[PDB]
């Protein structure tokens, strides 16, 4: 027997299951006048501010549609956002949970990445003992997002294969003798930060990301965030961060490890408002 | 076969002269003087405690030691203060 | 073979042997173990005649940092020496104890000994219902001039961590720090063989040389750094492992000395990403002061003339200083027992604290008119709350007090402070200079309510106080000439 | 919802209580916990204004039986509850305090800081009390005496703290430091229990 | 005497402790000037919370918390003193804030002098950084 | 609390040797207490009798209770005689008993471990078989006892059980086990049962 | 480190310090190799031991070594009225060893 | 089930699911409402102290629902596998709870059950108990089925292991 649990919840599949129940709160739902807010919101609480962000991330996970013209014409409905920005800033925590929430979210580190690794790797079979190809971290997330940390530290040899990836969701391989096209029509969001340690507001938007503009064109969204050095919002991101950090979950005790176990498989298998 | 030992020494002139090494490096002087360095007069009286074929580091070879470090640091500063710095090591080379 | 052990310019020699049932998955990799078996032989069929592949089989297994994993993630620990670990926990001076258990070798340096304690405690790992989680481990970097026992000192937390590995700064590449693609020579197949920083998980990596970072591989640790994680995407082989491990970096400020003429971020090369991790960041620096000096050459004589082997013993004896082993095991209990949780007037207190130093580095950047080198952010409150924690949890106190947070805010200050208050209009303070030497008698003096009707963050009486040509006495409402 | 301040406090004081449970470390009791006693009195003390308050407003208006009996059930078992938690968390408190009273009553009478002063006053009368059991009737046997049975009536002993001379029943004993006796069980046993001699 | 009386601390959280060797034996110590005022402090603090929470209940904030905090109203128990830019300042264990003394009324039943702890109100300022006070007592 | 803690429903292993210790056993006296036809102090204790003290003759067998002959042992000046279950023919037979019937237990005096242990420590030299042989014996015994215990372990009801001829000191150490055991698995029947 | 070109895989082989060790390492023109290579000694002269971190192998070597050096002043001739600092193109660390 | 029970007066404060039955007025003092009242069919999680009185008295105000640790789900894992449970995961007092429920209910199938897990794990906890490490001169089975006892279990466990290290200490001493 396979039983596909997936969605990082440890007991449910990516195709979650949905009740009348829930289907009937969805349309109540919908019909609420700031549900996208209270989604944007609701998407990370433990993260401060940011909501246009989130409100982008949201966009982002559940996405436009793609058009599938004639004439061998292809406009892509996947969004693509690239988010640069001063270091401790949450870049990586907000891709963090969208690993965590997305239903196909791949991640990937600028220097811990190979375009071969990246895209699809010519290995060689064992049970047969012969050429093949293996999926790399794009095509594995067909249909999904790919969250990638360090973007700037990627190694110009492998970006321009994520580049065709954004541009044309596609890739392909004319070597080992293979000739082939692979389809990875992922969401593409990327943390980058700026060239030197911190973002330099006197100078334009080019020389401050060592990318180039032909890459950042095929982003939707570049967004710029600034650790500015405020008192009030410094104050409210400080209390809000030590009520994240006083935090205690329910089954545990204070001064008690959290220790994890995950052996919450007891069966296998399946077995208006305004909040 | 000679692993000679530091127990006949005193350690009253080797501090003098190491935070007298520190403070002419610190006031006009280049050479940096580290723990290291102080080190490397321990270093250089084994060794010659050992081409004696001598088991325990006897006064001789610390003087000489000494002599040796004070020399090399002064040797490495410009000839403008170096007479006064010979002049003011002076006092710790007695005997040779 | 123990690195020890081998002879004079010769590799250390490899030799397999084979556990069985109960002894399997009873040590890993990196371990110093003791084995008692049989010294057999087996025929490879893998390149002279009638040679034989020697091995041993294992009979016995006599370990010091317990079974796989932590202990296996739970207490070995026995009912006495548990026991003795709460009885040292309820020491009120065990704070001096440890601290004078660090590097005793190693004369002074004690924030920095402070400092190796709270790492070695660590903070308490949170992980939130929303899915991403909060690190509980402690970055520090110790920059200075050279010959200040900063390889001493990661020396010997590596000798005292239960986990912990060395690494040298130039002998490091970002592929052997974390994980290595490797093709499997019979099966053609490419896999992932764990780095140098993988070995440590859960325990500590001492990197001396830090300033000699490849430039492409100190990045390559960012993530894993804070992140805890590796993400690798080679070879077909897309894995996510995790790394929740103690960074202590050994550097040294550009020039040999720290050169404070220059700029400090002229001095240092690391940009304002790879500091945004570190926790602390602690700068040495050669006072040069005889008395001093004196005091450290007659410790290191007394370290040298055998002095050494008797006074510490005898003072490891007296119970102000503890062995290697007793501290690895109490830290191990301490790590494994409790996981403190702030107070919400330490909160409170943290807060206003984090606030008053972003403004503090607010006016200091308004005034030099340039982003300093060195960051302080979310991440650094994140890393006060992790020494609140760890200091805390060093006394196995379930709820840290205010008494953690006052202590931890005096670490932050007497070294991420430290390097924050590094200096290097010159028209103003020349004029400010000479209107006060001319006006001000040289043997009187005035309020300084004076000088501010005469009339900025007036840095020129600072440095006259230097020169020692100005003094303030009457809690700073009085400026004196002091003679010069 | 309500009992939440009760249920850290008997939180706290089952913490207390594996505390002193593991071995016999006869360690003091733990700081009087003044904080949740206050705030849960303070809590207490609004209930109680919030059914006068009830009360009132329903004989003012007009409140059927149905919300002005549920709402004032309900206050008074949260009342129940927190009384029931503040009485569990002072009856741990008072049988420690009991434990320390019988087993030290022939060995120390003491950091007080840690109790109240009803606690404190409680142990300064539970002493009177015991002695005053010990003097009645029960005099010619020792009620505060080792409950392990005197298996063996002469033993030696090492003298841990000296105390110079000291008369026994008898004759007396000279506790030199470092220096053992071989004597009776039965007119050390005090000694013993103090912490002057360690053997046995 | 002043020499004869009893000598006693009193515990931050809560405790009122007694503490109780040759020729300069008498001499205070450094520490002791550090804490002559803290102690003073800290009973003028226990007076306050056993009297004017009972008797009137809004609280009383450290300095150091109003950083963050940018125009509500404040009651803080400090010392009030001038600092040595000569302005009115309140000094406290948390921090010390520069106070407007205009638009002030205090008590008209008290004598208010520089180095007397007072109980002010008023709305703290971040863009000055200075504690507009109304009412003082 | 008066009573500590550890002693609230069980004995202590020091309290089950106190009470073995008041057991009437056959001792050969060293020295001779009969006062002769042709001074001296005689025991006239309350706890027991004083006649067979009074009127002890040196290598002539008496009964007297056991921790006096341990307090006279502690010198030369009496010896302790073993029982009759305290010879290896007895204890084989035993042990073939048990290996014969695996439900039931040996009919053991109820205080035959302690006996052991204190006559072992304080005795070892008054026994004509090997003592190095008996300790086996007495361990095997003791092994044997245990293995049926968790076997008859294996039945606990909650109405009632039946050890049948168990020794004093395995009741002493399994008591707050299986009373304890016993009272959840009625608790739970009754509040099933509270119809 | 380098790949067996028989059995295929990373194995490490000492260097120049690690064949002089417990002996004498002599520097000929200390001054003019690159600083790079200069720089990767100082745990070799100062520990006296070479970590290696690269490739999957970790290991610490031991390197007993007398490390002298011979270099040259800069432009070829020593100004003794200048600092060593100035007439030497080498740093403190380097130097302080 | 005596007053001064630290155990009892613990488990009495467990939020348990039920749902309303009436419309009742002026309740929700911290359950999201404070003056707005709380809705008829409004499911809820309450403290089982509480609850307890508010199933009762009334058609009770409040209808109890099964709580996760008494679904079919834990029952079919009780069933399986009573020795590999990890009991003090599901609850730290999952048999004090499970007697109140019982008691409440008499629900007899849920008793019959933890009457059959209470003994197969007393039989596996006595196994470890009178397990004695002795030193040649904390094995990695008892501690990694510690883990997995409520308070009550591990209570029991330290009585009993106390008296047979007490009897072991007393034999060989
Ligand atoms: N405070 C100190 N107490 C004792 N020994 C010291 C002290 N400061 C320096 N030393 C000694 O000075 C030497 C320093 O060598 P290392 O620790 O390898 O170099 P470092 O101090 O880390 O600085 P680098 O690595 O050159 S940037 C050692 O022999 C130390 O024992
Ligand atoms: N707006 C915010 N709200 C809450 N936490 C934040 C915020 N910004 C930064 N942080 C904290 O900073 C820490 C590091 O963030 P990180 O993901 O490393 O940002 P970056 O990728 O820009 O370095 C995180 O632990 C996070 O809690
Ligand atoms: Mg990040
Ligand atoms: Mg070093």
């Amino acid at each position: 027997t396979v039983y596909p649990l997936h969605a990082r919840s440890t007991g449910v599949a990516a195709r979650q299951m949905l009740t009348d129940f829930d289907i009937r709160n969805i349309n109540k739902l919908s019909k609420k006048k700031d549900i996208f807010d209270i989604l944007s919101q609701s998407l990370a609480p433990s993260i401060y501010g940011h909501d246009h962000i989130k409100k982008a991330i949201l966009l982002m996970l559940m996405g436009g549609v793609e058009k599938n013209l004639e004439n061998g014409s292809h406009l892509r409905g996947d969004i693509n956002i690239l988010m640069v920005g001063d270091p401790s800033t949450a870049k990586s925590q907000l891709l963090r949970f969208v690993l965590n929430t997305a239903s196909l979210a791949i991640a990937t580190t600028g220097r811990g990445s190979s375009g071969v690794g990246l895209t699809a790797a010519v290995t060689t079979d064992r049970e047969t003992g012969e050429r093949r190809l293996e999926a790399g971290a794009m095509v594995l997330a067909d249909r999904g997002v790919v969250c990638i940390d360090e973007f700037d530290k990627m190694t110009d040899v492998d970006r321009v294969a994520i580049h065709e990836v954004m541009e044309q969701q596609t890739v392909t391989i004319a070597k080992a003798g293979i000739h082939t096209t692979l389809n990875a029509r992922c969401s593409v969001i990327a943390a980058a930060n700026p060239v030197f340690g911190q973002y330099d507001v006197n100078r334009d938007p080019h020389q401050n990301i060592a990318l180039p503009d032909s890459l950042l064109s095929r982003f939707d969204l570049l967004f710029v965030v600034t650790d500015d050095i405020n008192e009030i919002r410094d104050r409210s991101i400080s209390e809000h961060v030590l009520r994240t950090h006083r935090y205690l979950p329910p089954g545990y005790l204070e001064g008690e490890p959290v220790r994890e176990r995950l052996n919450l498989s007891l069966a296998v298998g399946e077995d208006t408002e305004i909040p | 076969k000679i692993y000679p030992k530091l127990h006949q020494m005193d350690m009253d002139k080797v501090s003098r002269v190491y935070a007298d090494l520190r403070r002419e490096s610190i006031s006009t002087g280049s050479f940096p003087i580290t723990v290291r360095h102080l080190e490397s007069i321990l270093r250089i009286a084994e060794s010659f405690a050992k081409m004696r074929l001598s088991e325990f580091v006897s006064s001789y070879d610390l003087d000489r030691a000494i002599k040796v470090v004070v020399d090399s640091f002064v040797d490495a500063q410009k000839v403008s203060v170096r007479r006064q710095l010979r002049r003011s090591f002076a006092i710790y080379t007695l005997g040779h | 073979e123990i690195p020890e052990l081998v002879p004079v310019g010769e590799m250390p020699r490899n030799l397999t042997m084979t556990c069985d049932r109960y002894l399997t998955n009873k040590v890993i990799p990196g371990t110093r173990v003791t084995i008692v078996g049989i010294y057999s032989i087996y025929n490879s069929k893998n390149s002279g005649v009638a040679i034989r592949t020697p091995y041993i089989k294992i009979l016995g297994i006599q370990s010091d940092v317990e079974t796989s994993s932590i202990w296996n993630s739970v207490t070995m620990f026995t009912e006495e020496e548990e026991e003795e670990f709460l009885q040292l926990s309820r020491n009120p001076k065990l704070y001096e104890i440890l601290t004078n258990s660090i590097a005793p070798s190693i004369f002074g340096n004690e924030d920095i000994k402070k400092a190796i304690v709270c790492l070695l405690m660590g903070g308490s790992k949170k992980i939130l219902p929303d899915g991403m989680r909060l690190r509980g481990d402690i970055n520090v970097l110790l920059l200075g001039d050279p010959g200040t026992a900063k390889s001493q000192l990661l020396k010997f937390v590596e000798k005292v961590s239960p986990i912990a590995v060395y690494t040298s700064g130039k002998g490091s590449s970002a592929a052997g720090l974390t994980a290595s693609v490797q093709r499997d020579p019979m099966t053609r197949e490419f896999y992932l063989e764990g780095g140098a920083m993988v070995l440590a998980d859960g325990g500590v990596v001492c990197i001396d040389e830090f300033d000699k970072m490849r430039d492409e591989d100190r990045v390559a640790i960012h993530e894993a750094m804070e992140q805890q994680t590796i993400s690798i995407a080679k070879a077909g082989i897309t894995t996510v492992l995790n790394s929740r491990t103690s960074v202590l970096a050994a550097a040294n400020p550009i020039y040999g000395r720290y050169d404070d003429l220059k700029s400090p971020g002229d001095n240092i090369d690391f940009q304002t990403t790879i500091l945004s991790r570190f926790d602390m960041i602690f700068i040495v620096k050669d006072d040069h002061n005889e008395e001093r000096d004196i005091s450290i050459a007659n410790h290191v004589i007394n370290i040298h003339t055998g002095n050494a082997n008797a006074m510490q013993n005898q003072q490891e004896e007296n119970g102000s200083e503890i062995s290697i082993e007793k501290m690895k095991r109490y830290i191990t209990y301490c790590r494994l027992k409790c996981a403190p949780r702030l107070s919400p007037q330490a909160a409170e207190k943290l807060s206003s604290n984090f606030v008053t130093i972003r403004k503090q580095l607010l006016i200091n950047e308004l005034e030099s008119t340039e982003r300093s080198s060195i960051p302080i952010t979310i991440r650094q409150l994140e890393a006060i709350i992790r020494i609140t924690e760890s200091l805390a949890k060093l006394e196995l106190s379930p709820i840290a007090q205010e008494r953690h947070v006052d202590e931890a805010i005096r670490l932050f200050q007497a070294s991420t402070m430290d390097a924050a208050s590094q200096d290097p209009s010159l028209s103003e303070i020349r004029r400010f200079e000479q209107e006060l030497k001319r006006r001000l008698p040289i043997g009187w003096s005035t309020s300084y309510q004076t000088l501010r009707r005469e009339f900025a963050l007036d840095k020129a009486l600072y440095a006259l106080e230097k020169h020692e040509t100005i003094q303030l006495r009457h809690q700073g409402q009085n400026i004196y000439r002091s003679g010069v | 919802m309500y009992g939440d301040l009760g249920n850290k406090l008997v939180l706290e004081a089952k913490r207390t209580k594996q505390l002193y449970a593991r071995s016999n470390q006869d360690v003091n009791l733990p700081m009087y916990h003044e904080d949740i006693i206050r705030n849960i009195l303070k809590e207490v003390s609004n209930l109680r204004k919030n059914t006068e308050y009830l009360k009132e407003q329903q004989q003012l208006g007009m409140l059927d039986d149905k919300v002005a009996k549920c709402q004032y059930f309900v206050t008074l078992l949260c009342m129940e509850r927190n009384k029931r938690c503040l009485l569990a968390y002072q009856r741990l408190r008072t049988d420690i305090l009991d434990s320390m009273a019988w087993n030290n009553n022939g060995l120390d009478l003491m950091d007080t800081n840690n109790l109240s002063h009803q606690e404190q006053e409680y142990l300064k009368e539970y002493c009177d009390l015991i002695t005053d059991l010990k003097s009645g009737d029960l005099v010619d046997i020792d009620l505060s005496g080792s409950l392990v049975p005197p298996s063996d009536v002469f033993i030696d002993v090492r003298v841990l703290k000296d105390a110079g001379e000291i008369q026994t029943e008898y004759g007396v004993f000279n506790l030199i430091k470092d220096s053992q006796f071989f004597v009776r069980q039965s007119d050390v046993e005090r000694l013993i229990q103090q912490g002057y001699l360690q053997k046995i | 005497n002043a020499s004869q009386q009893q000598r006693f601390s009193y515990n931050p959280h809560k405790m009122q402790f007694i503490f109780v060797g040759g020729i300069a034996g008498f001499l205070p110590d450094i520490e002791d000037k550090v804490q002559m005022f803290l102690t003073r402090y800290y009973l003028t603090n226990d007076r306050v919370m056993r009297n004017e929470n009972f008797q009137n209940s809004m609280s009383i904030t450290p300095i150091k918390n109003l950083l963050g905090r940018d125009a509500q109203n404040f009651l803080l128990l400090g010392l009030l003193n001038k600092n040595f830019k000569g302005n009115w300042s309140l000094e406290d264990p948390s921090g010390s804030v520069e106070i407007d003394i205009s638009q002030t009324i205090p008590t008209q039943g008290h004598y208010y002098v520089p180095g007397c702890m007072v109980l002010v109100e008023g709305i703290y300022y971040s863009v000055g950084n200075k504690f507009h006070v109304t009412s003082m007592t | 609390m008066s009573l500590p803690a550890h002693l609230q429903q069980t004995f202590s292993p020091e309290e089950i040797q106190f009470i073995v210790e008041n057991e009437p056993i056959k001792i050969f006296p060293r020295i001779t207490t009969r006062q002769k036809i042709r001074n001296h102090t005689r025991w006239q204790l309350i706890t027991t009798d004083d006649k067979a003290l009074n009127n002890m003759v040196a290598m002539r067998s008496t009964e007297v209770v056991l921790w006096i002959a341990l307090l006279l042992k502690q010198q030369s000046k009496c010896s302790i005689v073993a029982p009759q279950w305290l010879t290896t023919k007895e204890l084989d037979r035993k042990i073939q008993y048990e290996k014969t019937h695996p439900d039931r237990f040996s009919e053991l005096p109820w205080n035959w471990l302690v006996l052991a242990r204190i006559l072992f420590n304080k005795a070892k030299d008054d026994f004509h078989d090997p003592i190095h042989e008996l300790r086996g014996k007495i361990q095997d015994l003791r092994e044997i006892r245990q293995i049926k215990v968790l076997k008859g372990l294996k039945y606990l009801n909650e109405s009632h059980l039946q050890l049948d001829n168990l020794s004093l000191l395995e009741i002493n150490e399994l008591r707050p086990f299986i009373t304890e055991i016993m009272d959840k698995l009625r608790e739970i029947h009754t509040a099933s049962l509270t119809a | 480190v380098r790949k067996d070109p028989i059995t295929k895989e990373w194995t490490l082989e000492g260097g120049a310090l690690v064949l002089a060790d417990k002996g004498v390492c002599l520097i000929d023109e200390f001054d003019k190799m690159n600083d790079q290579d200069r720089t990767s000694i100082h745990e070799a002269m100062e520990q006296q031991s070479i970590s290696i971190s690269k490739a999957g192998i970790v290991t610490t070597l031991q390197a007993r070594c007398s490390i002298i050096a011979a270099a040259n002043p800069n432009g070829g001739r020593y100004n003794s009225t200048l600092p060593l600092a100035q007439n030497v193109s080498l740093t403190e660390p380097i130097l302080s060893r | 089930m005596g007053y001064y029970d630290i155990d009892d007066v613990l488990a009495d404060g467990t939020e348990f699911p039920c749902k309303f039955q009436y419309d009742i007025p002026g309740l929700g003092y911290l359950e999201n409402n404070p003056g707005r009242p709380i809705t008829k069919n409004t499911k809820l999680s309450l403290p089982l102290w509480l609850a307890r009185i508010l199933a009762i008295v009334g058609v009770p105000f409040v209808e109890l629902l099964p709580p996760d640790m008494f679904s079919t789900k834990v029952m079919n894992a009780i069933k399986t596998d009573p020795v590999a449970l990890d009991l003090h995961s599901i609850n730290s007092h999952f048999f004090s709870l499970a007697i109140k429920w019982i008691m409440l209910f008499s629900e007899k199938e849920l008793a019959n059950v933890v009457s059959e897990l209470l003994l197969q794990r007393a039989q596996e906890l006595n196994h470890h108990a009178s397990s004695l490490s002795i030193d040649l001169n904390t094995n990695i089975a008892t501690s990694t089925f510690l883990l997995k006892l409520e308070e009550m279990e591990k209570e029991i466990y330290k009585k009993s292991h106390e008296s047979y290290k007490d009897t072991k200490r007393w034999m060989f001493k």
